């Protein structure tokens, strides 16, 4: 047969996840793309990202430990 | 070969503005490999950045370091968990001294359990667990260089995630019970993803199953590598085109609520038919308190029909069934919702995500190699109300 019966347990929740349960990253390496500022200004990208709100956006990756803030850089 | 680079105030501004304008909460990873000659974290560069962000009014949360378990291999230096914990305590003091109100700190972003990594996590939590608001770890199923379509469809591969989660929770339970646990960076395959695989419809089985199991096992937040970038596991490519996993994630966001329930298959479980159950996302205007969202994966090569248990057996059900579109089959970069290809209406308009209402009392049909969300309307579940 290909009919499958389901059992549900709905009496009370097993867990509560965050409203931001499905969140996303941007890899730290993207900040080395010379186009970084232009790419992240895309209206279409902003529209897509708003679709996933509420969410965390984590900026990190392997390059996290190879990036240095330069407050004098243009 | 040298990975070291600088970034500017403008890069920080751009990243913060992108998050703010999109309704996202930014978490910024600081560089843990700036070290004093005494083996401590040198906080001078982070201080400059914190001061700048505070001056600008940016509400940002912080991390320190990425996969410290691999520092010895990638950077030639070993930092043990106790020292990393001390470094987080130092960072926590800087955040409290700042004009940030309620800045959160997450760590330590270790790679998935392997004998020695579990020990580093444990020693980190002993020394630094008090100052982090959630424990972060990373997971990938496979090496992107060698992964095959069969691997992406294999219930045995999907199941390897369970043991990895169990190991991490056990470590946290033994040191900080009830500290929140987050997947801080995760996807199908490491090394930039599997080319022609991690960006296809077939990537969705790993993504949806991971969400299901994470919710059921007590992970509070799952951070998908990546929203946007050059890696093959991106949700959105650098032409700004969304991949099938983007639409899967969007439907998940709209339909799946915060209360995790339980669904299982009666009898023989081959693990190719995988089901998860939450209350419906109350933010969704179509639905009301008490509704349930079932989501299901069918890794069989034939259609399966799901029968809802009483009293849900005779409720109105809304179907959101995803299938690949076009001649690439499971490897398509195009996906259909209930027979309609998902595409942006224009650069600023997401398309409608229209349910297909099913005949009440009908069994839920799940074709071979597909996944779907089913909203059970008027389920009137008290736990959800």
């Amino acid at each position: 047969q290909d009919v499958v019966d389901l059992d549900f347990f709905t009496q009370e929740p097993l867990h509560l996840v965050s409203p931001s349960f499905l969140s996303v990253t941007i890899d730290a390496n993207l900040a080395t793309d010379p186009r970084f500022l232009i790419l992240l200004g895309s209206p279409k990208l902003r529209t897509l990202a708003r679709g996933l709100s509420p969410a965390y956006l984590r900026f990190g990756g392997t390059k996290t430990d190879f990036l240095i803030f330069d407050p004098k850089k243009e | 070969k040298f990975k070291n680079s600088t970034y500017s105030r403008s890069s920080v501004d751009v990243l913060y503005t992108f998050a703010k304008c999109s309704g996202l909460d930014l978490i910024f990873g600081l560089n843990a490999l700036l070290r004093t000659s005494d083996g401590q974290w040198n906080s001078s560069n982070a201080q400059l950045l914190l001061d700048y962000c505070a001056s600008k009014g940016y509400n940002i949360d912080w991390e320190l370091g990425n996969e410290p378990n691999s520092f010895r291999k990638k950077a030639g230096i070993f930092i043990n968990g106790s020292q990393l914990g001390k470094d987080f305590i130092h960072l926590h003091k800087l955040l409290r001294k700042s004009t940030f109100k309620n800045a959160k700190l997450y760590g330590p972003d270790v790679g998935q359990p392997r004998g020695k990594t579990a020990k580093m996590l444990k020693s980190f939590l002993k020394a630094g667990g008090e100052v982090i608001d959630a424990v972060t770890w990373h997971h990938y199923y496979l090496n992107g260089r060698t992964a095959t379509l069969e691997d992406f469809l294999n219930p045995d591969v999907l199941d390897t995630f369970i043991s990895q989660v169990q190991k991490v929770l056990q470590v946290v339970e033994s040191t900080r019970p009830g500290k929140k646990v987050w997947l801080g960076e995760t996807s199908s395959a490491y090394g930039g993803g599997a080319p022609g695989l991690s960006d296809t419809f077939a990537a969705g089985f790993m993504w949806l199953d991971k969400l299901g199991l994470s919710a059921r096992m007590g992970i509070e937040v799952v951070m998908r590598q990546v929203f946007f970038g050059a890696g093959n596991y991106h949700l959105v490519d650098e032409n700004f085109d969304p991949l099938p996993d983007y639409w899967l994630s969007l439907l998940f966001k709209k339909l799946v609520g915060t209360k995790v329930l339980m669904a299982s298959v009666q009898g023989q479980d081959r693990r190719k038919l995988r089901v998860y159950l939450h209350c419906t996302n109350t933010d969704n205007p179509r639905y009301k308190e008490g509704d349930l969202t079932l989501y299901a994966i069918n890794l069989h090569n034939v259609t399966k029909y799901l029968r809802l248990p009483y009293p849900f057996s005779n409720k109105q059900v809304d179907q959101y069934l995803l299938r690949p579109h076009g001649p690439d089959g499971l490897l398509s970069k195009s996906v259909q919702l209930n027979g309609q290809t998902l595409k942006m209406v224009d650069d600023q308009t997401l398309p409608p995500l229209k349910p297909k209402p099913l005949r009440p009392g009908s069994s839920l049909g799940l074709p071979a190699f597909s996944y779907a969300f089913f909203v059970i309307r008027n389920a009137k579940v008290p736990a959800c109300i």
